[PDB]
Parts: C-alpha cells; structure tokens; sequence
C-alpha cells in the first residue's frame, strides 16, 4: 500500500514566517494528493487537491506543488488562523492513506 | 448546504460490536462516495474505508476483516460496523463526502471509547 510520510512532524513558527511542509509517498501517486488543515477539536478541512488546486475560500498564501513521490505545501507569511495540524492524503487507487501529520505551533 | 452528522454509542466494552451512523443531508448518496476516517487521541487520521455512490466498498487492508460499511439510500445514512472491538479502536470517527478526488465535507466526528 502506499504510505505517506510527512516532515517535519512538528514545527514552531512565528506569525509572518513562510514555512514549507512535505509529504513523501512510498510509490508514485501521480499527483492525486490533497492537503487538509485540522484545528483543535474541529474536523479536517480541505485546503488543496490534485497537488496544486486550492479549495474555495482558501487564501492565496497557501500553495501546493509536487509530482511522483514528493509533494510540498508552502504557507507564505503565517497568520494566526493557520496554526494547527496539516495532513496529506492520496487518491491513487485504493487503499487511500493519510500522512502522519505536521503540527504547526506558534513560536515562543 | 451539505450536512454530515455522525452518532455512535460512546463508551462500549471490548469484544462488543458496534455500529456508527453517518446521517447526510443536502445531497444524494447515489451521487457521491462517503469515506470513514478515524483519529486515535492525539494521533493522525487513519483511512478506514469507503462506499461508492453505486454501493461498491473498499477497505483499509489492515482492518478489512473486522469492518463493514453499508448505506441506506432512502434514509440517507451510511453505517460503519465493527466487530470485536479492542481498546485501540478508541478514536474519533468521521464520515466525509468524496467527489472528484477530495473529501470536501466532513462530519464533526463521534468519539468511541472502548473501556471495560
């Protein structure tokens, strides 16, 4: 089955910083990759699908890229509402799997 | 306005079997797939399986034998049934609508706690 590995597992960052988080697949998933953000106690929300397309109402400071087994979500100038957990998920055949998550926490 | 709301039994003893209901509103179950996802406390999301608009199902390889997903198109409900619950099945369980390679609407989840 294709396994998704996300790095970093945890990232501390300040408001205004630009961060990039990656999602690596153990087999080619042919760009069928989506990103979700999950805030504390809330269900996951779709951010990006088919590698680069933003869902409705996602701010332009988010962008996804990738191909083959390597994908990245870049967030330019982090705003307070962006801290939380980020998950990638593939849709290449079945089973589908999720990466283990990256927790983005505000810097102190 | 698409709505998905899950309900489940809450605290259950191990080795019992359970059913969790996802009741959907605002869209037809014949036109979209519904996926089941769970999240252990403080851990990541685990894909459990899905039922396609045509009734076909697919499952997580590891759990396929203990899991069953079915739906009632008329009542707009999708069910996740699990037999022989273990304590590590404790998690928040979510259903989520799928259309064109994304899970675009998610329920709030229901917490299942397997405790003796």
């Amino acid at each position: 089955d294709i396994v998704l590995t996300q790095s970093p597992a945890s990232l501390s960052a300040s408001v205004g910083e630009t961060v990039t988080i990656t999602c690596r697949a153990s087999g080619n998933i042919h760009n069928y990759l989506a990103w979700y953000q999950q805030k504390q106690g809330k269900s996951p929300q779709l951010l990006v699908y088919y590698t680069t397309t933003l869902a409705d109402g996602v701010p332009s400071r988010f962008s996804g890229s990738g191909s083959g087994t390597q994908y990245s979500l870049k967030i330019n100038s982090l705003q307070p509402e962006d801290f939380g957990s980020y998950y990638c998920q593939h849709f290449w055949s079945t089973p589908r799997t999720f990466g283990g998550g990256t927790k983005l926490e505000i810097k102190r | 306005q698409v709505q998905l709301q899950e309900s489940g039994p809450g605290l259950v003893a191990p080795s019992q079997s359970l059913s969790i209901t996802c009741t959907v509103s605002g869209f037809s179950l014949t036109g979209y797939g519904v996926n089941w996802v769970r999240q252990p406390p403080g851990k990541g999301l685990e894909w459990l399986g899905m039922i396609w608009g045509d009734g076909n199902t697919d499952y997580n390889s590891a759990l396929k034998s203990r899991l069953s997903i079915s739906k009632d198109n008329s009542k707009s409900q999708v069910f996740l049934k699990m037999n022989s619950l273990h304590t590590d099945d404790t998690a928040r369980y979510y259903c989520a609508r799928e259309r064109d390679y994304r899970l675009d609407y998610w329920g709030q989840g229901t917490t299942l706690t397997v405790s003796s």
